[PDB]
RNA sequence: AAAAUUAGCUC
């Protein structure tokens, strides 16, 4: 359906409104949730506490 | 030439005008 | 088998009998969506046969 | 540009067109740190005492802060964020229509709404989220007043004429997966109608409601525990065929057969059920002011302005004060103004033009009191009410968590298998555990009687 | 087991449904739908009385 | 296309009428 | 599922009666009359036309559950006008008026209609 | 999905209205005027026409056969 | 002890609504005259469909339901016919009800408008609101699609169900002037004055009268085209005293058995 | 047999906290489907009727029936021996209601009176003398409410809206505000009904009633109060709206002046901060007491605001209504409405700077300012600006954070509790022991 | 030992509820976590994440 | 004598499908097939 | 500003101070005390006790 | 008379 006008979607039993972007597996909208992490290649430096050292710089 | 005071309707020109170049879900 | 209701405050409904005794019978409505058990002398067999079958 | 962009789709013109022109630009969390953002062109730049007059960037609208369930809120800043908040996750349990062609899917669980009217009062941001053209609920003439006491501890009061005439009806699918498979060399399974005399396994139910072809034809009356499927499997023949659920009562809308990527019989049947709003059913407006149906009136019974108007919802007044949904009147006073002019109404978020004396003046020049108040009746007796009720119209939904779906009992159901006890869950026809915490209670109780008959004698007597 | 099938199991006879006000109760009643009435017992000894 | 006309004679209206702006319910953020 | 059909509001049923009398014990001459399937309609006038009498000193009614469609009527009189006759009376002359007021109506509207 | 058949809250038709407001729309009359043109005094009964939304039309473009 | 002698006088008789006003009358009556307008008053209707063949895209129960919401002319039938629940006979009989049939095909390629013109009454003064303005749009069909169905209509009252409800709005209103203070303003000067309002622009509320009963009930029925405004004025007044007839009777037989 | 009309169940709710949230109650089979229970007994279970789940067991024994109907039992659990007051109480509409049905200028006519005793189930069947005869008999709000309370009581209370400089100085027992609640021979005298009164809280009517009068009495007292005060709010009526939320154009112009004032302040405490004249403040340093300087100034103005708008308010205003009638409700909820919200704090203090060194984009670097850190100056029927829209959902989460946690420890906690000492019990040797048959105190609470 | 619900069904039951899901985020930190600093809307959430739609539940 | 008859899929063509067949429509060929209303009789009230 | 009798207080605080030394609460405190296996399982640590 | 697992939503 990339780029395809309303007629053709309507005649192939869909709808332009929907959003897209979900996969079909076994027949099931699968969707992938945007997972979030620390950024990687930047330097921080925390201060925990509850342990031996002052100063932590992870990378 | 500047648009003084007359921005609520243009304001939402160019939101509508991103609505309609790239969708809700562009981003996947 | 399909049964209609010929007499009392339900008279004219549909339904097809469920549970059957000597004297009442459990009919569910087709339209709503519930079962009422009224007597048996009340409902009258309708039946859907299918003539031909050439 | 500004010109140049509204004569867009005509020619040609689009926002990569700004973006190349350099007017926008993206800016990201890590670099929005070092820009002095400004929140509107104007007003935040003329000349005033010198705050920083160095700006760098400037916000398109506030209100673009707002999410996908948020932005439908009318008025999101009247009111405190808790309740927004809810608002947006209750949104996405109102009903209507899902998607156009809902009637070529076969997802289990769709809900569908007959008559979803639109906001008399749509935010300028959902023009893009597609809202109207999809809307999840009806427009009522909501009065918040105390009418009788059904509606006190947040809870409504529906109009029983209403209703009838189509007031939030909505309907029910449910379908069904269900093939054959060659379970083993000897085990077989095969569509067919079990009868009286080869199948051994059989259940206590009707099975000539079904065609030969052993799946239920269309538009077939249904109720709980029957047969849909005529699945038969030879050991002489097993009884393997699903049943429709306890207490779902529906009519089958069309029957589905085809071939699954393995190559055998698969098919899907959905059946349908018209829900008629009865009470318990969960209802909401847009400022999380849920709610349960408490009792429904006639159309005679229900209080009237000085014409036929009857409300249609009444929600209890003492939910405002604590809530502090002050957006939930602002969007009652503008909807019976734009009800009146007869234009769809603003209410985006942060507008500086749409205050609450601006639009009571409006609403003063239709022969209506300013603030929106008006005189009722008693519906009973036909005295006027004291006090003056607040009666307008207002956008409400309706959530999927009917009363019907909840409800259950059990007496001396199934047991389980590995220690001797009811089971769990509605559909599988389970009893309410008996927590440790309703132990302890009881136990403060002292009722030691009461205690050892819910845990030995309706639990798992055994010798 | 203990803290499953000892100190909490699952008992018969239950019911569990949405609420509702109804100030033409008094404080002690409760409205019993007729579904769940019909569907539980209580179990009565026989007498002449 | 009405709509968008009718926005449009709004917005020069409401520039128009400049004469005094006194409201109650208003306000706005004044730092420094 | 449960839901009452909308013919148990009128409509009675086999062995209800349509109206019951029941004499008070708290005080001489009162009775509470019991009506089964009606609402504040055929309640609300015969209250309005009772205290209209005087020789009525109680009057009135009530609707013991809304979802149950039952009015009692509690009427006290003094000890020599009994309620049975009293509530007699309101239903005649209440009658009475709406067949007046019946053809005044219509005489009205004839005359309305090119006159 | 289609034009109900009586207001909800008042009881009036306004099912056989929806072509004709449509219609008086198009023309030249704005929406405001419209509806006291087709005869509709209350304010519980425009909302029929305000805020109904027109959606067989998208069921209707599903043609089953040709 | 005893009756009044209530007077009438119409302001404006037509076709469409009539607003008369009853002087001389207790609220109680009043108020009751209204909810029997609203509910129990006669009229014909579509209550028991019978679908053969819907291929439209709406479900199966929606065409019933429309259907049902139809009004059907009953200005000289209701009077006539009997409930289907007290007749004397099986299916339903012409002379306890009136038959109905709508068979529509959409074989041209404009999508078709299946209106209420398409109800094919056999009786001949039982039709829809299409004699003298377009029609009950019931659902639109498509090239291909179908609707083949025939229903009965029966006699009921709005208290059963909406559909039975002739009136679209009743206008009820006494007093307009605050006189009896039932409604107490909390700034006066701040409401319109109502239609009805004697009282001049100066004056925000007529002053304040004990000795004062509520008279002059002012009524606006409003028929949404089945029965005549009159008529149904006239089938409530009846209803309300048959009702009261049937009490009474009720009553003297219990203290007769007592 | 089926359940039938009359037998005894138990109604529970799922949390079950304390003991008065399992009672007995007497089954009524009723046509739609959908557990039913009067409001007063809301409070106990704490539910909403928002879609809540109720459970309900039954017991299969004359015997278990018995000790539920002799134990576990609504009327017969109406105290509480964790705090020895009231659990059920009038805390809904009807509150408000009885609240306005007792006030000195409430007249009711024969017709009224007469429809109100229908709907109560101890009414002797007289009719008690009008308060006022000529010209035309009136009967008092106060004198039927009167008629609802059992046997001979008696109790005093004082009402919400009491001014504590009127004991002491003239007319102490003849109060021109109608407060001062009397109570002699259960007929109400003085003073207007509110939760104080009849609300769940020591020595209230009902706490005094269940006292004096049996249990069954207390139980009609609650039903008798509920459908007389219900059905008499059909004709008085109670609503809210804009109209119940809007000013009178001067109580504006002194919220704004007052706020102008407090930004002065402030920026003027920030110039001697800058310029270091602010001297520490004893127990804490020059941030912290700068702080604290800022956090009481904008406090004082807020309750200076919310003081002015208070007092600006109508008596037929229903904001005010419902606060002092205590049913839902607060000031400060009034104040925040109508004259400003306040300050969003987090964490206790005010919001933090997320950026370097300010708390969002707009806003210049250093800016300590009130708006720039939380201090919302509009009110909610003026809408918010974006920024304190942003600080207040801001709060809105904190607080959720927090009622999340709470609901996650305070069951461990309470489990611990309940298992540390569950045999306890009071032998009948009239001494308490435990399991091990170990005295631990020689009387029950010594 | 991987990570869980990173493929959800795409919930239909209406389209501003298909939208939310199909634009949805959802943090790697176990569920429900002692600590309440990562819960509470940080300050640079501003117009890239909505500070009002959210669960109210442990998550 | 019913030989089950079924509704192609896209051609919306009536098939004659029997029990051990292939599910596919009489032309092009398809493997979506629905079924055809029952004949029973279908009565509801307008309701 | 809540009340709690002091009935409970006291009681609790006996039952937490009845052995001499200070019991905890947790299942370090009182699984210690020889009230019985069945009842230190219903608690905490089931299969260690037993 | 059917398993194990995960997820989502509600008070
Ligand atoms: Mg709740
Ligand atoms: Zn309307
Ligand atoms: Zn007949
Ligand atoms: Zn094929």
């Amino acid at each position: 359906l990339n780029g395809l006008t309303d007629r053709d979607l309507c005649e192939l039993n869909e709808c332009p409104l929907d959003p897209g972007g979900y996969f079909i597996i076994n027949g099931s909208e699968k969707v992938l949730i945007a997972q979030e992490k620390m950024a990687t290649n930047t330097v921080y430096v925390f201060a925990k506490k509850d342990s031996k050292y002052a100063y932590t710089g992870e990378c | 030439e500047i648009t003084p005071d007359l921005w609520q309707e243009a304001c939402w020109i160019v939101i509508s005008s991103y609505f309609d170049e790239k969708g809700l879900v562009r981003q996947q | 088998q399909t049964v209609r209701i010929s007499q009392g405050p339900y008279k004219g409904y549909i339904g097809v009998v469920k549970d059957a005794t000597e004297s009442t019978a459990r009919v569910e409505l087709h339209s709503t969506c519930q079962t009422i058990s009224v007597d048996r002398q009340r409902l009258t067999t309708v039946g859907s046969r299918r003539p031909g079958g050439m | 540009h500004i010109d140049q962009l509204k004569e867009r789709e005509y020619n040609n013109y689009s926002w990569q067109d700004l973006v190349a022109s350099g007017v926008v630009e993206y800016i990201d969390t890590l670099e929005e740190e070092t820009v002095m953002l400004a929140m509107t062109p104007d007003d935040l730049q003329e000349k005033e005492v010198a705050y920083c007059s160095t700006y760098t960037h400037c916000e398109i609208h506030p209100s673009m802060i707002l999410g996908v369930c948020a932005s439908i809120i009318p008025f999101p800043d009247h009111n405190q964020s808790p309740r927004n908040t809810y608002q947006s996750a209750m949104g996405k349990q109102a009903m209507g229509v899902y998607i156009t062609n809902f009637h070529v899917r076969m997802d289990t669980l769709a809900h569908v709404l007959y008559y979803p009217q639109k906001p008399l009062v749509t935010t300028r941001s959902m023009e893009y989220l597609r809202f109207r053209e999809l809307p999840a609920g009806i427009n009522s003439i909501v009065a918040i007043a105390s009418y009788t006491g059904y509606n006190q501890e947040d809870s409504v009061i529906m109009n029983r004429s209403a209703v009838d005439r189509g007031f939030f009806r909505s309907v029910f699918y449910r379908s069904y997966k269900e093939q054959e498979s060659k379970k083993g060399f000897d085990q077989e399974e095969v569509f067919e109608k079990p009868t009286r005399e080869t199948c051994q396994g059989m259940r206590h139910a009707i099975y000539d409601k079904l065609d030969d072809d052993g799946l239920i034809a269309p538009g077939v009356r249904v109720s709980g525990d029957d047969v849909i499927i005529g699945k038969t499997v030879t050991l002489t023949k097993r009884d393997c065929s699903t049943f429709l659920r306890t207490s779902e009562t529906g009519i089958v809308d069309q029957v589905m057969v085809t071939l699954n990527q393995e190559g055998y019989k698969f098919c899907k049947i959905r059946v349908r059920s018209v829900r008629i709003p009865q009470i318990g059913d969960k209802f909401a407006s847009r400022h999380g002011q849920k709610g349960t149906c408490g009792i429904q009136y006639r159309q005679e019974d229900m209080p009237f302005t000085c014409e036929g108007i009857t409300p249609d919802i009444i929600i209890n007044p003492h939910a405002i004060p604590s809530r502090m949904t002050i957006g939930h009147l602002i969007e009652c006073l503008q909807g019976k103004v734009s009800a009146n002019k007869g234009e769809i109404g603003d209410a985006t978020p942060f507008n500086d033009a749409v205050n609450v004396q601006k639009i009571s003046n409006l609403l003063s020049d239709y022969g209506y009191h300013l603030r929106g108040n008006e005189v009722l009746y008693n519906g009973f007796t036909g005295r006027k009410i004291t006090s003056q009720i607040f009666i307008g119209p207002t956008y409400y939904q309706r959530l999927k968590h009917m009363v019907d779906d909840k409800i259950h009992s059990r007496a001396r159901g199934p047991i389980q298998i590995l220690n001797r006890q009811p089971m769990e869950g509605r559909s599988r026809d389970g009893g309410l555990r008996f927590g440790e915490m309703e132990r302890d209670c009881q136990i403060a109780h002292g009722a030691a009687q009461f205690l050892r008959e819910r845990l030995f004698e309706a639990s798992d007597p055994y010798q | 087991r203990v803290r499953g099938n000892l100190m909490g199991k699952r008992v018969d006879f239950s019911a569990r449904t949405v609420i509702t006000p109804d100030p033409n109760l008094s404080i002690d009643q409760v409205g019993v739908p007729r579904s769940i009435a019909a569907n539980m017992t209580f179990a009565e000894i026989v007498t002449p009385f | 296309e009405w709509n968008i006309v009718e926005s449009e004679k709004a917005l020069v209206a409401e520039s128009h009428n400049m004469k005094n702006q006194q409201m109650d319910p208003f306000t706005r953020r004044q730092c420094k | 599922m449960n839901a009452p059909p909308a013919f148990e509001s009128f409509l009675l049923f086999e062995g209800e009666k349509k109206i019951t009398i029941n004499k008070d014990t708290k005080v001489p001459n009162a009775c509470l009359f019991t009506i089964n399937k009606e609402d504040h309609t055929l309640g609300n006038i015969i209250k309005s036309q009772l205290l209209k009498d005087p020789q009525v000193l109680f009057a009135g009614y009530k609707v013991p559950h809304p979802l149950e469609h039952k009015i009692i009527i509690r009427v006290q009189t003094t000890p020599d006008y009994s309620p049975q006759e009293a509530f007699t009376n309101a239903i005649t002359d209440l009658i009475s008026e709406l067949s007046l007021l019946e053809e005044r109506f219509r005489v009205a509207i004839k005359d309305k209609q090119e006159g | 999905m289609i034009i109900p058949v009586r207001c909800f809250t008042c009881g009036k038709i306004v099912g056989n209205k929806w072509e004709a407001y449509l219609g008086l729309l198009q023309a030249e009359y704005t929406e405001g005027d419209a509806l006291d043109a087709l005869g509709l005094k209350r304010y519980c009964c425009r909302r029929m026409l305000l805020a109904h939304v027109d959606l067989i039309e998208k069921l209707l473009n599903y043609a089953p056969l040709e | 002890p005893y009756a009044n002698q209530p007077t009438v006088r119409i302001t404006e008789l037509t076709d469409e609504n009539v607003k008369f006003i009853i002087e001389n009358t207790d609220l109680a009556v009043a108020n009751s005259i209204r909810r029997v307008f609203i509910a129990e008053v006669p009229i014909i209707a579509i209550d028991w469909v019978q679908i053969d063949a819907n291929s439209s895209v709406l479900h199966d129960e929606f065409i019933a339901h429309r259907l049902g919401l139809i009004p059907l002319t009953s200005d000289d039938i209701v009077d006539k016919l009997q409930y289907s629940r007290d007749c004397t006979c099986e299916e339903f009989c012409p002379e306890c009800s009136v038959e109905f049939t709508l068979d529509v095909r959409c074989n041209e390629d404009q999508t078709r408008h299946v209106t209420s013109r398409d109800l094919i009454s056999n009786s001949p003064r039982v039709i829809p609101v299409t004699s003298r303005q377009d029609d009950i749009l019931i659902v639109k069909l498509r090239k291909g699609q179908e609707l083949r169905l025939r229903a009965y209509a029966k006699k009921g009252f709005g208290k059963e169900h909406a559909k039975w409800n002739p009136t679209a709005g009743v206008a009820f209103e006494y007093d307009p002037d605050n006189a009896l203070r039932h409604t107490v303003y909390p700034k006066p000067e701040e409401w319109p004055k109502s239609e009805y309002s004697e009282l001049d622009e100066d004056e925000s509320q007529a002053p304040y009268d004990p000795n004062g009963k509520p008279e002059r009930f002012y009524y606006n029925v409003e028929s949404c085209g089945s029965l005549r405004p009159e008529t149904i004025v006239l089938s409530a007044l009846s209803g309300l005293k048959k009702k009261l007839s049937d009490l009474q009777t009720q009553l003297s037989h219990e203290i007769q058995s007592d | 047999r089926h359940m039938c009309d009359g037998d005894i169940v138990i109604f529970n709710r799922q949390p079950t906290l304390h003991k008065m949230s399992m009672m007995g109650h007497r089954v009524r089979i009723l046509p739609w489907s959908t557990f039913r229970l009067n409001l007063s007994v809301t409070t106990p279970y704490n539910a909403d009727f928002d879609g809540d789940e109720m459970n309900l067991h039954l017991p299969q024994s004359l015997e278990t029936r018995a000790e539920i109907q002799e134990l576990a039992m609504v009327p017969r659990m109406i105290v509480t021996p964790q705090s020895n007051r009231p659990v059920m109480g009038i805390v809904q509409d009807t509150l408000t209601a009885v609240r306005k049905f007792t006030k000195r200028d409430v007249f009711l006519e024969r017709g009224e009176v007469m429809n109100l005793l229908m709907f109560l189930s101890t009414w002797d069947g007289k009719v008690p003398q009008p308060a006022i005869l000529k010209p035309r008999p009136l009967w008092t709000g106060k004198q039927i409410f009167s008629l609802i309370i059992p046997g001979h009581i008696n109790c005093i209370r004082t009402h919400s809206t009491h001014p504590d400089d009127e004991d002491s100085g003239p007319y102490k027992h003849i109060s021109p505000g109608d407060t001062k609640v009397v109570v002699e021979n259960g007929e109400l005298i003085m003073g207007i009904l509110c939760k104080k009164s009849l609300g769940t809280s020591a020595g209230s009517l009902v706490h005094i009633s269940y006292l004096e009068m049996g249990h069954d009495i207390t139980r009609l007292f609650y039903s008798n109060i509920q459908t007389v005060i219900n059905n008499w709010l059909l004709i008085e009526g109670h609503t809210i709206g804009i109209g119940d939320s809007i000013a009178d154009s001067k109580t504006y112009q002194d919220i704004q002046n007052t706020i102008k004032k407090a930004k002065q302040d402030v920026i003027e405490v920030i110039e001697k901060a800058h310029n270091n004249e602010l001297e520490p403040t004893p127990g804490n340093t020059l941030r912290q007491t700068f702080e604290n300087q800022v956090n009481r100034i904008l406090n004082d103005a807020r309750d200076k605001t919310g003081s002015s708008a208070q007092k600006s308010l109508s008596e037929y205003n229903n904001f005010k209504s419902m606060v002092v009638s205590g049913a839902k409700g607060s000031k400060i909820n009034i104040s925040q409405v109508i004259a400003v919200v306040g300050q969003q704090n987090v964490e206790g203090k005010r919001i933090p700077f997320g950026f370097k060194h300010r708390t969002l984009p707009h806003f210049i670097k250093d800016d300590y300012g009130p708006e720039s850190r939380g201090f919302v100056e509009n009110s909610y029927l003026a809408g918010l600006t974006p920024t304190e829209f942003f600080f207040h959902a801001m709060g809105g989460r904190e607080g959720l954070i927090d009622t999340a946690v709470k609901t996650a420890e305070t069951g461990y906690i309470q489990r611990r509790l309940i298992k540390s000492m569950e045999s306890v019990m009071v032998k009948y040797d009239a001494t308490v022991r435990n399991s091990i048959n170990q005295v631990v105190q020689l009387r029950y609470g010594e | 030992q991987a990570r869980a619900g990173v493929s959800q069904v795409l919930n239909r039951l209406t389209f501003a509820s298909t939208l939310s899901h199909l634009r949805r985020l959802n943090s790697p930190i176990g569920r429900d976590g002692k600590l309440a600093k990562p819960r509470q809307l940080h300050n640079t959430l501003w117009g890239m994440v909505c500070p009002a739609e959210t669960p109210e539940g442990h998550a | 004598q019913q030989p089950m008859i079924y509704i192609c899929g896209e051609c919306h063509t009536e098939n004659e499908i029997k029990s051990r067949d292939p599910i596919r429509c009489r032309e092009c060929g398809y493997r979506i097939m629905y079924k055809k209303r029952t004949k029973r009789l279908v009565v509801f009230d307008a309701r | 500003g809540s009340y709690v009798n002091y009935r409970h207080l006291a009681l609790l605080c006996d039952t937490m101070t009845c052995r001499g030394h200070l019991m905890a609460i947790t299942r370090h405190g009182v699984n210690r005390q020889d009230t019985g296996p069945l009842m230190k399982c219903s608690f905490e640590e089931t299969v260690d006790v037993l």
